[PDB]
């Protein structure tokens, strides 16, 4: 994947289940997810087998 | 053989029953139930520690009691 | 089996003047009570604990050992090597002996409580005289602490437990009279024998159940469970100025008194060393019981057990209803000692009199 | 009445030792300069800040007993022994059970 | 000299006397006796952790009101530089044995009272010798946690032959002084006093 | 309990780098830390998540920005390398120096390897590191988990 | 004077009844299991509101000075220096201390191209102080999952436990957020 482009978590087990994101840097197989909820932005590290790339 | 030797018998086994065999099922069912038993079993789980207490004293620090990890797919 | 008598024959056979062999035998049981007794405290403290936990739906003392058991032992072994702290005053040596006049007599108590027809120390003849009197002398320890305490609100907080802990000795005292009355006896082995004669119809809490419930108050009143003597009328009040070994010794000596108090209580109206069904029946029923040991052996370790759950069974009592009957003030507690657990000790002894000089049949003749 | 102002390195106690305790005087005021092992000391440095001491116990000549002033002193104390820290002196100590830079980090002048 | 605020520069062992020194560190992380003391919510921070929903007893922390048979002081929340003497004296008058843990971003610096303000204190490592830190306005009580398992760590650095740093030197210094006395502050005379029932 | 010899100490001074495995319930690692200084180490406590980089805080000086409020202008501290400045009035026997890091779970692979080559390239300071652990005190080659 | 011994009698009998009943209560409390959780055996899940440590990129800068005067004590500091060769300026160094931080999230909200970001750490225990001007690239670093780690057990809060329930410490099913998302209601509905 590239970093700026848009994912979706698709994880039953936790609690962000199909969740939008925004990737911003790609390090040791560790993918670090943006998440735009309210006014406030949080940065959730998921893998790189949990995402799928959403166009 | 005589009947002095059986008494010295029946002390050395009630001492390594009191020592060594009991402590360990106790250390077992006591973690193995925890939550299940109710209030006079939780009264008899006490006892059975407050019981064999010198057993307890050097079963102590040798055993390990810690949660084992889990995989992840 | 006589084992006292094996060892007198073995050093006889060994060689020696009867005397010196004879000396030094006591000791080793009379330091074996002491180590047990340390051991039951270790227990109590841990079970304590863990009830409280239990009580208030949360867990005790943990990552210590197995189960946190080991932590009574590490609060022991810590508390011995803090720096020992002084106030700015003077005697001293009066500071540090009065916790040590505190802690000697209910120590010394020891050799009163059985454990069976041979396991005890000392049966001589008023065993309770050497509990009440040795235990009315802590509060000169107390009062004595106090005085070498120099402070406004220590000092007050002792006064006021020396007086909270003088008031509960004579309904102690005359509950400990209406049993010796109808047991006609001082010593504890005629008193537990005869409650082991019989079975359950035999035991003296089904004959005076006023008396009981009576020493059972003041037993609570007296090893402070439910008189939180330990806010204080500042903060605490015999508080506040010791260190880590003479509140360490305090608390050793308050769970000694526990588990005297348990012991005692259990052994003066219900009774271990007993059975619900007489051994007499089960001694006729499996064979010939009078030489051979290994049935002996098992109904020792027997009346062991049931004078151990009777001790725990009291003592869960007892630090259960410490968080079960909510907290009254020591002039309340006063009040209703005072007038409750004399009067109607008084009037339990009158019809105790009354029911054994009318029919003395059941009773003690 | 004991007055005092402590915080980590200066005592200004008003009273005076006797063997081991203080007893209330205003006649005397006994200065305790680093008592916890936070700086390593000589004989030459704490004559200066004796002396320093005296001329700020001179200074202060007229004026009530109180908290504040005393505080004072001890913080034109505290600020004295900053600037011998930093002037180019005696500092901290590796010998300590902990090391917390209370005053100030060591830096490069260049 | 180029070189500011520098740092001065300051063998076999049993393997029983070092199964001694494990035990005696042992025995004081056993038990870890804290002392409670809070003037703000931090202190309800610290009392949500004795309920039962996180058991802060399980660690062996037992709650205790005496400043004198505790080797830990827990000092949290805003302070007044009216109460830095009462901090004082309430380390000071602890067992030697003792360890600092400071909780709440007001603590350890000044907080939010740093930019305009005149009697907090910015920092109690200017009273108290903090070994363990906490930033956290307010942290969570698994941050608090979790300074309890770093102090644990902190603990069992210590030794026992160098066990001689517990201690303050004398360094007497005697000097006088020419101030003037000053009348005595008022100590109680709040109901019955003369210019309150009687008006002027 | 478990009477632990000398072991780690020659794990340390055979190799350059270590990792020890931990149970984060208390604290077991202070018995090996306090073997080292019965053995003539000095130790050092230092956390891993706030140091910055490695490169520029352990070899180089760099410059560190105060928070202020307004009322003082932007100043700049010049801070010296802390191992190198460790290293420079260290000696009362001259034996070695241990670096130790608390939290070493929040670190990535790529300055491990650069932290391994540093304590290889200058023989006299040694590299410890933490990890979260399982269930277990074992010890492990650093280098052998950067390959691996 | 019958009638107060009768009246004392009876608050006796009541007072008796009322610690029957409290023995009755605390019996009943010993049936229940415990609802605590251990740590670090068993971490809490955080939730997406719950704030943390503030996120530093150094990519999606411009150096504009506008979250400064957002944020009460100016903490994150600007390092900007003024270039002849091109036409704005640039960022130099970012530092921002988190002792005296007060954890509000009130910088992040103001942030047009969302340079600062919620980071879920809050495992912060130094011994000392001096180390919290926490730098760009050090705040460029990945979070602490708390599922990824294998030694930790994953329990969630009371809000988020599917259909309501009181204890959430079991957890059989794979079920959460109580209610429905707004996506199924588009395509049904
Ligand atoms: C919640 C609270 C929990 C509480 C805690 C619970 C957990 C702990 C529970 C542990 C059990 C509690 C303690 C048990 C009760 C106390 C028993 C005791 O004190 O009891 C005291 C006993 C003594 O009691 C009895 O003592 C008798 C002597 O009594 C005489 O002396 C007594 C005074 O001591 C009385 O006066 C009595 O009337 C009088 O007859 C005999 O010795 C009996 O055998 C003995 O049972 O002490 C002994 O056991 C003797 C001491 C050890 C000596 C070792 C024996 C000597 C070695 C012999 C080896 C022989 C080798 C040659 C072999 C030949 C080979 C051919
Ligand atoms: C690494 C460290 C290793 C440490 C090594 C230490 C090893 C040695 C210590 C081990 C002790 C544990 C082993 C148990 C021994 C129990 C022997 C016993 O009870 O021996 C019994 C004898 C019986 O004594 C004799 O008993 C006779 C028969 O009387 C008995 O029977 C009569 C029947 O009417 C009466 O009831 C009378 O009261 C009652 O005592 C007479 O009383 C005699 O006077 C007396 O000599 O007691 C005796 O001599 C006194 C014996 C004192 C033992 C007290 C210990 C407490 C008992 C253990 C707790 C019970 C646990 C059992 C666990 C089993 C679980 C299923
Ligand atoms: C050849 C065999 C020889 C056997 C010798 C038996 C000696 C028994 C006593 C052990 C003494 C040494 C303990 C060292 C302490 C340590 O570092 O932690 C060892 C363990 C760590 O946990 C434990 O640690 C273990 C490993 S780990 O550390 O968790 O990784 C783990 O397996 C275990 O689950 C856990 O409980 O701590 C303990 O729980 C052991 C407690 C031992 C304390 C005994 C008290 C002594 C009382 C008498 C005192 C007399 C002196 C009186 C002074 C006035
Ligand atoms: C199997 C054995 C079970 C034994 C359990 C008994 C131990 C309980 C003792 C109580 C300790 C606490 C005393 C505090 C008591 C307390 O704080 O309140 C005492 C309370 C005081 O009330 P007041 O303050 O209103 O009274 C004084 C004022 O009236 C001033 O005028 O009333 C009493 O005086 C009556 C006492 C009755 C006490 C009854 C106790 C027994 C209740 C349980 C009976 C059980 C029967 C079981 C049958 C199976
Ligand atoms: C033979 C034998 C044995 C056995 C044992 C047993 C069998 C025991 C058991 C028993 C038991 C197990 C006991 C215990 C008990 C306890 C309890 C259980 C208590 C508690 C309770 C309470 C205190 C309460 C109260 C109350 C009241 C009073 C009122 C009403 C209500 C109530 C009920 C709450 C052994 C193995 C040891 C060994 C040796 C021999
Ligand atoms: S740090 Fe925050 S929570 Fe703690 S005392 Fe200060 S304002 Fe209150
Ligand atoms: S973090 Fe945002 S507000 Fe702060 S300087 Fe960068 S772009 Fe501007
Ligand atoms: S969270 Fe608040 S105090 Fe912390 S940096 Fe942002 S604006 Fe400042």
């Amino acid at each position: 994947i590239l970093p700026g482009m848009t994912v979706k978590v698709t994880n039953p087990n936790d609690t962000y289940y199909q969740f939008q994101g925004i990737v911003q840097r790609i390090t040791d197989g560790k993918v670090a997810v943006l998440f735009e909820g309210g006014n406030w932005d949080k940065l959730v590290t998921f893998q790189a087998s949990e995402l799928e790339p959403v166009v | 053989v005589s009947t002095e030797l059986l008494v010295l018998g029946v002390y050395g086994a009630l001492a390594g029953l009191y020592l060594l065999v009991v402590p360990a099922i106790v250390y077992a069912y006591l973690n193995a139930r925890w939550y299940v038993a109710s209030s006079f079993e939780r009264a008899f789980m006490y006892f059975l520690v407050t019981f064999f207490f010198p057993g307890l004293l050097l079963l102590a620090p040798f055993i390990n009691f810690r949660p084992q990890p889990r995989s992840l797919n | 089996i006589d084992l006292q008598g094996q060892f007198i024959s073995a050093l006889q056979s060994l060689g020696l003047s009867h005397d010196l062999a004879k000396l030094l035998w006591l000791p080793l049981p009379m330091l074996m009570m002491l180590i047990v007794a340390t051991v039951g405290v270790l227990v109590a403290v841990w079970l304590e604990r863990k009830i409280s936990a239990a009580v208030q739906q949360r867990i005790g003392p943990e990552y210590i050992g197995p189960l946190g058991i080991l932590a009574p032992l590490a609060d022991g072994l810590k508390l011995i090597f803090k720096e020992d702290v002084l106030p700015a005053n003077s005697d001293r040596w009066l500071f540090t002996l009065g916790p040590a006049v505190v802690v000697i007599p209910v120590f010394l108590s020891y050799i009163i409580v059985p454990f069976g027809q041979n396991l005890l120390i000392s049966n001589l003849a008023m065993g309770v005289f050497l509990w009440i009197a040795l235990s009315s002398i802590a509060p000169i320890g107390l009062l004595m602490a106090g005085y070498a305490s120099n402070n406004k609100y220590s000092l007050l907080g002792g006064l006021r437990a020396a007086a909270q802990s003088i008031s509960y000795e004579i309904p102690l005292a005359l509950a400990v009279l209406a049993v010796a009355m109808m047991s006609n006896g001082l010593g504890t082995v005629e008193i537990v024998e005869q409650q082991s004669q019989y079975g359950i119809l035999s035991w003296n809490v089904w004959r005076q159940p006023i008396g009981f419930l009576v020493f059972w108050i003041a037993a609570l009143a007296e090893c402070e469970r439910l008189p939180f003597d330990l806010e204080e009328e500042l903060v605490a009040g015999y508080q506040t100025e010791y260190a880590g070994m003479k509140f360490a010794l305090f608390y050793l000596g308050a769970y000694v008194n526990l588990v005297l108090s348990a012991l005692l209580v259990s052994v003066l109206y219900f009774g271990g060393w007993s059975f619900p069904i007489p051994l007499e029946t089960i001694a006729n029923l499996l064979g010939v019981s009078e030489t051979n040991p290994f049935l002996q052996i098992a109904f020792a370790v027997l009346g062991i057990t049931m004078t151990l759950i009777k001790a725990y069974f009291f003592v869960f009592l007892a630090i259960l209803l410490r968080w079960t009957v909510p907290r009254v003030r020591i002039d309340q507690l006063l009040d209703l000692g005072w007038k409750f657990l004399l009067p109607v000790g008084l009037v339990n002894l009158l019809l105790t009199a009354g029911l054994k000089l009318a029919f003395p049949v059941a009773f003690g003749g | 009445m004991l007055l005092k102002s402590t915080t980590r390195h200066v005592h200004i106690y008003a009273g005076h030792v006797v063997d081991g305790e203080v007893h209330p005087d205003t006649e005397t005021l006994t200065l305790n300069v680093d008592p916890d092992n936070e700086l390593e000391w000589n004989e030459a440095a704490l004559a200066k800040v004796e002396a320093k001491f005296r001329e700020l116990v001179a200074n202060a000549a007229g004026e009530d007993l109180t908290e504040y002033n005393l505080r004072r002193i001890g913080s034109d104390l505290e600020h004295f022994i900053r600037s011998l820290l930093m002037q180019g002196e005696i500092g901290y100590n590796l010998n300590s059970r902990v090391r917390n830079y209370s005053l100030g980090i060591p830096r490069v002048n260049h | 000299p180029a070189i500011l605020n520098p740092i001065a520069r300051p063998l076999a062992e049993n393997i029983i006397l070092t199964s001694l020194n494990d035990v005696y560190d042992w025995a004081r992380l056993s038990s870890l006796w804290p002392l409670m003391y809070g003037t703000a919510c931090c202190f309800i921070e610290f009392a949500a952790m004795i309920g039962s929903r996180f058991d802060f007893d399980r660690f062996g922390l037992v709650p205790r009101n005496s400043p004198r048979q505790a080797d830990l002081i827990i000092t949290s929340g805003t302070i007044t530089m009216k109460m830095a003497p009462a901090l004082v004296r309430l380390y000071e008058q602890m067992p030697s044995p003792k360890y600092v843990i400071a909780m709440g971003a007001c603590t350890i610096t000044g907080g939010m009272f740093s930019s305009d303000s005149y009697s907090a204190v910015r920092g109690v490592d200017k009273l108290i010798p903090v070994d363990v830190y906490l930033p956290g306005c307010p942290p969570r009580p698994e941050a608090i946690m979790d300074a309890i398992v770093k102090l644990r760590k902190k603990i069992a650095n210590e030794h026992i032959n160098e066990r001689g740093n517990l201690a303050q030197t004398h360094r007497l210094f005697t000097a006088k002084h020419k101030m003037k006395p000053v009348p005595p502050i008022l100590t109680g005379q709040y109901l019955n006093a003369p210019s309150r029932q009687a008006p002027p | 309990g478990l009477l632990a010899g000398y072991q780690f100490v020659k794990d340390l001074e055979s190799a350059g780098a270590l990792a020890l495995f931990v149970p984060p319930e208390g604290g077991f690692e202070g018995r090996y830390q306090r073997r080292l200084r019965s053995k003539g180490y000095t130790t050092l406590p230092m956390s891993a998540p706030g140091l910055g980089d490695l490169a520029a805080y352990l070899t180089q000086e760099h410059g560190i920005r105060p928070a202020h409020t307004g009322k003082e202008d932007i100043r700049v501290y010049f801070q010296p390398p802390l191992v190198t400045y460790h290293l420079e009035n260290l000696p009362p026997n001259a034996k070695g120096l241990v670096l130790w890091l608390i939290d070493g779970k929040r670190l990535s692979k790529q300055e491990f390897a650069y932290l391994a080559q540093l304590t290889q390239t200058l023989p006299k300071f040694k590299v410890v590191v933490e990890v979260g652990g399982d269930r277990v005190v074992r010890w492990e080659p650093l280098a052998d988990w950067v390959a691996a | 004077f019958l009638n107060q011994i009768t009246n004392y009698a009876k608050e006796a009998v009541q007072s008796a009844k009322y610690i029957g009943q409290g023995l009755s209560v605390t019996f009943d409390h010993m049936r229940r299991r415990p609802i605590t959780v251990q740590y670090p055996y068993e971490k809490l899940i955080p939730s997406e509101r719950f704030r943390g440590r503030i996120h530093f990129e150094f990519d999606k800068c411009i150096a504009c000075e506008v979250c400064v005067r957002v944020c009460p004590i100016n903490l994150p500091v600007v390092d900007w220096v003024f270039n002849k060769e091109l036409k704005k300026k640039e960022l130099k160094h970012y530092s921002i201390d988190f002792g005296v931080c007060i954890f509000c999230a009130n910088c992040v909200e103001y942030c047009p191209t969302n340079c600062l970001s919620v980071t879920e750490e809050y495992e912060l225990a130094t011994y000392d102080r001096h180390e919290l001007n926490y730098d760009s690239v050090a705040m460029g670093r990945i979070p602490y999952k708390v599922t990824q780690d294998p030694m930790v057990t994953p329990i969630r809060e009371f809000a988020y436990l599917p259909a309501g329930v009181m204890s959430g410490h079991d957890l059989p099913a794979g079920a959460q957020r109580a209610g429905e998302r707004p996506e199924a209601i588009a395509n049904t509905a």
